[PDB]
């Protein structure tokens, strides 16, 4: 019945460097309990009874804390180790998890990439038109868009999935994709995403013209 | 050595039950207590229950009754996990765990993706994306291939029949009222295209179809 | 478990002048009751036991009758009455109300004015197509529209929401739209919207093309 | 004196409870009766039941059993109605009403809107609506604003951040598969514009969205 | 409980030529009965009893069979004849009907004749666009039907319906629609449907242009 | 002689329940057992029970308890059919049988076809098809009347108010998320066309709509 928060929610650090991921209980605990999962994969245990380390955990982890604060320590960050971590506590049945202190790896500032691309005339055939975006390649993942039809913005029918951070460079790349009809896509002209980083105030800007 | 090994998919209406399985081998099956854990998108890890074959012990979730009803098949070897109810709450992961008595896990099964939807099987659709008209900025010309409208996942779309791998973002699918929506995009030098063929590959093994869409120019 | 049906059903009175609105019940009743209730407000008591009025109430409202048919008069109709009127009963729960006299204030013959609008750009870009076709300042309330695409009708994907009688010069408006497909807006030219009212049997017709 | 003070609007899924409340003041609570009433778009005023607390009656039309059930908390302060099935038919303004004895009525309260309804909350969209390309016929001119695709209700739509409000007719939206359509016309003289700016803003409370779009000429 | 396995499923049979349809049964059955239903008509007893004809069955059907194995004879095939033909069973409640032999008329090679449609402006107004193909005239029923926009193929949002046997000239006929959205129709200009029968390798190809 | 008369079709919710009859003449009702079949799109006949008047005996298939209910009114005159459950599956075709003692039928009823289905019915559209912008090739045009996002069966389709039967070929309708779609081509010679008026004719009943759409050359 014991709520058990994680933080913080997001954590950055570079490779080589030391890491302090926390958890906090409610109330009183006893033995504390942690775990690794890797995008794509199943979860599986590093850390048992706050301290002992399980079988096949490489030597750089560590554990330690009291009743209700509790640590995860990590003495150098290897590129392997960017993954979900998850707290885990007994002695209240349930027996549950924490929120999940997502480990990600550190990378120097990366600038989008843009790619704006018009309705298929295969799509445009069946009476639906969508318009695709691609920000491509970008650190840190936050990142703002903004659809704009003739100047006026459009917020409605708007899809944006990103990606897990990449295994060679660490950078992050989302789609952005708004639908809409043959009748809403003839009425106007202009179609332009904005894309609102970090990196720049000012936004990169990639349009095109129905017309033309 | 230890391997609990469990089904890839199930999908099921709203209202209907699953029965889940876990073939587990590596170890003495009657020894170790066996586990059950819910993961949704962002909502983190709910554990459901567990059960002891040795001494029969079956401990639940409050939460979870009755919805999950657990049992255990000894000879033949599995784990057993009925959801009774079935809502569009229930669309989660489903892991399958080992752990030495209560109440932590050692190692964790391959994980069923279980999907509850009125939605029926559908096609994917496949479509050719290409750059505007006259010439791309830069040396590196940018391609994509959208798959709109398919049900269920997943898709393996690959790249010149698996001729192009390098500089690919295959972006994950979103729910979009029953039909999933896929986009993917590659970026390569303007000395290879339109000079060579590429062609965006797509293949659905719930509807056995197999697509190849060329990129023409505009 | 007595119906009361209210007669008639939508009422129109000049101000100034007597106004008598009747209830009629299933079988033999004691006791009437009276209820108001004025556009986006809470219903209100003003008579009750059949004839008694309420606290609040001015002095214009009056109701008497017997047994099965029952009378709300108003002495002299002002401004501030134009509302719905609802019937009440027991001595059979349930308990249950009438229909709903709709009080409408009367207006001297108003002409419709329309004004049709192409879909915009942003809506376009979408995929979907909305054709908006405004009729504004008519008396009374029923009014005929009819969509013609190239000269034939539609009559799938029509929307049409009324408001309520202004506070102002007593007269009605309407929006009609009718909602269409990229690919289905973009394979005909000629949109027409005509407003069938009662002042003149002569369609007023607005109307435009796409490709211009 | 009299007043009987109840939330804005509940927005509840099939199947669930709606718990409905009722905060009286001006008069002794615990001395006249309560009722509840039902009101629809275009079937009229249903009866739902009523409560004594003295003395403790609670009435029922027959037809409401047993989708409400009526509780009273005396301290605090309110009437208690819980409506148990929820379904399509439920959708409907609920009123407090408070009386002398059975079985009429003398005070309402403020009425809550109830929406049953499987759809999600989701943010407005807003479009410019321009007039014809060229002039208008006459000396006054008519432009639009239409808000299309969202839930729940309502919208606030002004003019001019408030500086227009004379000759606007706000039309009341309508239901089209979930999501909500909305529109208002204002009819202004040819010599303000566009010589002057004029600007429909848009707020809606449960997705936080403030949307102020600008009508340009075509 | 006994699984009724018909054979075969479609039946196809020339005019004055006998014609042998046969039901398999999963264990010993002592009686059969058969069902004949015309397309649009309900279903009538044909044979009772393995053998016996029922009143107004005409001189020409005959049943034998036993156990597990059982056939229905036609000695000279009739255009009247043309129908749906089921299997029936007792003796072990339940009391199960058979899959259903569909009786076809045979008629010589016929080459299937296409016209392609554009979407109506009407449509294009709502904001939906619909390319209708039509194949008429054609046997036997099987057929494949392939849109392609631009060149490519196009699959979802594809509605095909077939029309019965004509009881005239005994040719099939059906109709291909896809539905696009105005947004998704104008963002592309060719638009084809491709007629593959057996009565030729190459495809009838009907198609045209937007633009135009 | 002997027929067995029942209602055209019956359009009922999910959840609800439907109460189907067959009114028997030509021979002594309270003789002859009455069976009752299901038969659906593709899958074939499936029996459901049969009760017998003398003797009262209701016999049932076990797939299919409780979700038929089988009763007799003796006056009038009829058997009863009542459907408890209601779900996507029922949607089939309902057949009244005759049959002397079990079990097999003679004569067989109109049928009744059964939609279960939560869309509201709803006004069909109508629209024309003209062939392509210039001329047709040969000597015989085709044309066309799309009838698109209507709800229930059936349309009654005629060109020429009943003067154009010939060379008419109108294809069955498909259901498309609640809404059905059908069209109709027609083959006449170029003599007659756009010489003589061609103008296709469509009501639909439940909706009380007549539309007659002139094609007009592009």
């Amino acid at each position: 019945q014991i709520v058990l928060t994680q933080s913080p929610a997001i954590m950055s650090a570079s490779p080589g460097e030391k890491v302090t991921m926390t958890c906090s209980a409610s109330s009183s605990v006893t033995y504390m309990y942690w775990y690794q999962q890797k995008p794509g994969s199943s979860p599986r245990l590093l850390i048992y009874d706050t301290s002992n380390l399980a079988s096949g955990v490489p030597v750089r982890f560590s554990g330690s804390g009291s009743g209700t604060s509790y640590s995860l320590t990590i003495s150098r960050m290897e590129a392997e180790d960017a993954a979900t971590y998850y707290c885990q506590q007994r002695t209240n049945y349930p027996l549950t998890f924490g929120a999940g202190t997502k480990l990600e790896l550190k990378r120097a500032d990366a600038a989008p990439t843009v790619s704006i691309f018009p309705p298929s005339s295969e799509q445009l055939t069946s009476g639906g038109a969508s318009v695709v975006c691609f920000l491509n390649n970008f650190y840190p993942k936050d990142i703002n868009v903004k659809w704009k039809i003739d100047g006026s913005e459009r917020q409605n029918g708007v899809l944006n999935s990103w990606t897990d951070q990449d295994s060679k460079d660490s950078t992050y790349s989302m789609s952005s994709t708004l639908t809409l009809t043959k009748d809403e896509y003839e009425r106007h002209n202009s179609y332009t995403c904005e894309a609102t980083h970090k990196t720049s105030t000012s936004p990169i800007v990639k349009s095109f013209n129905r017309n033309e | 050595q230890v391997q609990l090994q469990q089904p890839g998919a199930e999908l099921v209406r709203p209202g209907s039950s699953v029965k889940l399985s876990c073939k587990a081998s590596g170890y003495t099956f009657t020894s170790k207590w066996m586990h059950w854990v819910k993961q949704r998108p962002i909502q983190g890890l709910e554990w459901i229950g567990n059960i002891d074959p040795s001494d029969s012990e079956t401990h639940y979730n409050q939460k979870f009754k009755d919805k999950a009803t657990l049992t255990v098949d000894k000879s033949s070897s599995t784990a057993y996990m009925q959801l009774s109810s079935l809502t569009s709450e229930d669309s989660a992961v489903y892991y399958c765990a080992r752990g030495v008595t209560r109440g932590y896990f050692d190692v964790w099964g391959t994980g069923t993706t279980v999907t509850v939807s009125s939605a029926k099987t559908t096609a994917p659709s496949v479509y050719p994306l290409a750059p505007v008209c006259g010439g791309t900025t830069g040396s590196s010309v940018t391609l994509g291939c959208l798959v709109k409208g398919y049900f269920p996942e997943p898709v393996t779309l690959t790249w010149n029949s698996g001729s192009l791998s390098s500089g690919v973002h295959t972006f994950p699918a979103l729910l979009q009222s029953g039909l999933y929506t896929l986009s993917s995009s590659v970026t390569v030098t303007s000395n290879t295209w339109p000079s060579q063929t590429i062609t965006c590959n797509v293949a659905h093994p719930a509807s056995s179809t197999k697509v190849d869409k060329k990129i023409e120019p505009r």
